[PDB]
Parts: C-alpha cells; structure tokens; sequence
C-alpha cells in the first residue's frame, strides 16, 4: 500500500449512553387532633401512634 | 401367730413437674375485660406529577 497512508487519519470511536433525570417521589400523611381522640382511649398510646 | 404385722417404711415417691414455656411469663394487674392492639396499613410512595 502507498506511502501517503501515513497522512490518513483514524479517530477512536465512541460508545456512549445517556440517562437523564430520575424521579422525585413524595409521600404525605395527615394526623388529626379530634377524630383520632374519639378512638385511642389513652393519650400515651396516641403519642406512640404519632411516632 | 399372734404378733401384729410390723410395717416399717412409707416413702411418698414424688417429683415436681415443669412448663417448657415459662419464658413467656407475663404478669399483669387483672383489670379490664377486653384488650387489643393495632398496626398501620402501608402507604406506598407516589409519582410527583407536579402539573
């Protein structure tokens, strides 16, 4: 093969993967001061319920 | 042929018995008729579709 092949370039080739965003996920709860005190006949058990 | 029959030993063979469950020994004060307890149902998290 001819000598000017030295001038011919050869780039390294790439193999990539893009990922992007994740998920913000949330979870809520709603604790009360009257309707839970209709149940829960002891107050300390209501505090234990809370935590 | 005339002596009263001479007894000499009674023993009362006796052994005590066990439980095989006495590490469940829970004492109380014996008040109230019914007793109950409770647990929370699971609430899996959610996709925050903020639109």
């Amino acid at each position: 093969k001819n000598e000017e092949l030295m001038l011919k370039r050869n780039y390294p080739r790439m193999a990539t993967k893009l990922y992007g965003n994740g998920i913000v996920k949330k979870q809520k709860f709603t604790l009360n001061n009257n309707d839970t005190r209709f149940n829960f006949q002891t107050l300390a058990d209501a505090t234990n319920y809370a935590l | 042929k005339y002596l009263f029959p001479k007894i000499n030993e009674t023993l009362l063979i006796d052994i005590a018995l066990g439980n095989r469950f006495n590490w469940l020994a829970k004492e109380q004060d014996f008040i109230g008729q019914y007793s109950e307890e409770y647990v929370i149902m699971d609430t899996v998290p959610i996709n925050m579709d903020l639109s």
